[PDB]
């Protein structure tokens, strides 16, 4: 429930602050607690009870709320900061206590900025005899390694039959995603053009694809 | 002995950390007279920073004594062990 | 001075059960209560339910209510997990952590978890032995009309990992990039492998991808038309 961006980027030493987005009934209302996750290791407590900070963690970490949004500073960055960070709250709400975020990727970035090349490839002519269908969305060469796919058949967005994986290291050091996208045959035939747009960090890159 | 030792210093030292606890919060106490005396006058920026200021010493040594705690806990369990 | 040992890292078919234990070492949960939390991968954590061992007390989620079902053992001082009813989202990382304010134990304005548990694997696919299907992806007309083209071939249902791919009996190496494999709704692997060549060549050259498997023994060779 609670919102979070992708990822957010910082050359070693800046102040780096990620937000967190809520409604007043769980950050309006009550106490907001951050957690840092090393790749691996289980979600460790980085700051508690709005600001506070547990013993071990760096003075360098501060965590401040105005309002039902909460943010969470990180100055002078290093290459032990590169985790996957969440902010909790407890919710009033009827959906449950206890809200986490969605997460943000935190990245200390050596390797220059790149550029995604994205490449889509049609539902394969062999595919279409056994009656199904599968488009295949394909990321090469990109840093940070955070992207957000969101397909697209005729300007109407599509949410169900998904799937995205978490980037993953080249030998280039680059990184690498793939998307895919299950649909019956009946349904690709019938849409004009479908379109697979690769969000990372603004920039927006679709690559159109017709029947 | 050697058990023995080792754990009245835990004592000790949660003991402190506990008396810490109640100096820092009587200034909490300080702090909510101050402000009721300063609403009975009628029928400030720096009192929401110094109640903030407090809070996080109290916490930090709350968290400290817990940790405190369960290791006194534990070291006493084991000098029951070594005992009988 | 308290830490958090899990153990218990297992694969379960759909609609079975699941035990999953919180063992604590180095101190006792007397005054405190012991919650658990689940991580899908990729995605981020959800509070499960939570109990308090000293007293018997129970809090669980909207979601899980009925299924889910935790106990506290205090003499041996181990919490467990158990959910019946398995469904297919279920796969994720399991936590269990304690909330560290003693008094009023749930809902009283406090989630304060500091000692988190190592984490345990728990799986949810009825998938033993699996041959994938591959599917040659042809080329688009926009990609082939300028300087370079790409092709490539789809990898489709197989388990478990891994799979190598090789281009025409292992001659191409330059722009061979080889995609990870994504885990499906279903809990199958499918991955696709791509190599750039060339546009002149395509009408006299010909692409086969190979395709192994060693679980399940299987080899397809499937050549890539334009």
């Amino acid at each position: 429930v609670l919102t979070q961006p992708p990822s957010v980027s910082g050359t070693p030493g800046q102040r780096v602050t990620i937000s967190c987005s809520g409604s007043s009934s769980n950050i309006g209302n009550n106490y907001v607690y951050w957690y840092q996750q090393l790749p691996g290791t289980a979600p460790k407590l980085l700051i508690y009870k709005n600001n506070i900070r547990p013993s071990g963690v760096p003075d360098r970490f501060s965590g401040s709320k105005s309002g039902t949004s909460a943010s969470l500073a990180i100055s002078g960055l290093r290459s032990e900061d590169e985790a996957d960070y969440y902010c909790a709250a407890w919710d009033d709400s009827l959906s449950g206590p206890y809200v986490f975020g969605a997460g943000t990727k935190l990245t200390v970035l050596g390797q220059p900025k790149a550029a995604p090349s994205v490449t889509l490839f049609p539902p394969s002519s062999e595919e279409l005899q056994a009656n199904k269908a599968t488009l295949v969305c394909l990321i090469s060469d990109f840093y940070p390694g955070a992207v957000t796919v969101a397909w697209k058949a005729d300007s109407s967005p599509i949410k169900a039959g998904v799937e995205t994986t978490t980037p993953s290291k080249q030998s280039n050091n680059k990184y690498a995603a793939s998307s895919y996208l299950s649909l019956t045959p009946e349904q690709w035939k019938s849409h004009r053009s479908y379109s697979c747009q690769v969000t990372h960090e603004g920039s927006t890159v679709e690559k159109t694809v017709a029947p | 002995t050697v058990q023995v030792r080792k754990l009245l210093s835990g004592i000790v030292q949660q003991q402190s950390n506990l008396l810490r606890a109640i100096e820092a919060q009587q200034h909490l106490l300080k702090l909510t007279v101050w402000g009721i005396k300063q609403l009975q006058a009628r029928v400030w920026l720096q009192w929401d920073k110094e109640i903030s200021n407090y809070t996080h010493i109290i916490y930090e040594l709350i968290e400290e004594s817990q940790k405190q705690q369960e290791k006194n806990e534990q070291e006493l369990l084991e000098l029951d062990k070594w005992a009988n | 001075a308290l830490q958090l040992v899990q153990s218990g890292a297992e694969v379960k078919k759909a609609g079975s059960s699941v035990r999953v234990s919180c063992k604590a070492s180095g101190a006792t949960f007397s005054s405190y209560s012991i919650s658990w939390v689940r991580q899908a991968p990729g995605q981020g954590p959800q509070w499960m339910g939570g109990i308090v061992p000293s007293s018997g007390a129970a809090k669980y989620a909207q979601q899980f209510q009925g299924r889910l079902t935790i106990t506290a053992d205090t003499s041996t001082n181990t919490a467990y997990l158990e959910l019946s009813s398995l469904r297919y989202d279920d796969t994720a990382v399991y936590y269990c952590t304690r909330d560290r304010s003693r008094v009023r134990y749930f809902d009283r304005e406090s989630g304060w978890f500091d000692p988190w548990g190592q984490g345990t694997l728990v799986t949810v696919s009825s998938a033993s032995t699996k041959g994938p299907s591959v599917f040659p992806l042809a080329p688009s007309s926009k990609s082939t009309s300028g300087g370079t083209a790409a092709l490539g071939c789809l990898v489709k249902d197989y388990f478990p990992e891994p799979v190598t791919v090789s281009w025409n009996s292992g001659a191409l190496t330059s722009g061979v990039h080889t995609f990870p494999a994504v885990l499906q709704s279903s809990g199958l692997y499918s991955l696709s492998s791509v190599v750039t060549v060339p546009s002149s060549s395509l009408g006299t050259q010909t692409y086969i991808c190979n395709v192994n498997h060693k679980p399940s023994n299987t080899k397809v060779d499937k050549k890539v038309e334009p």
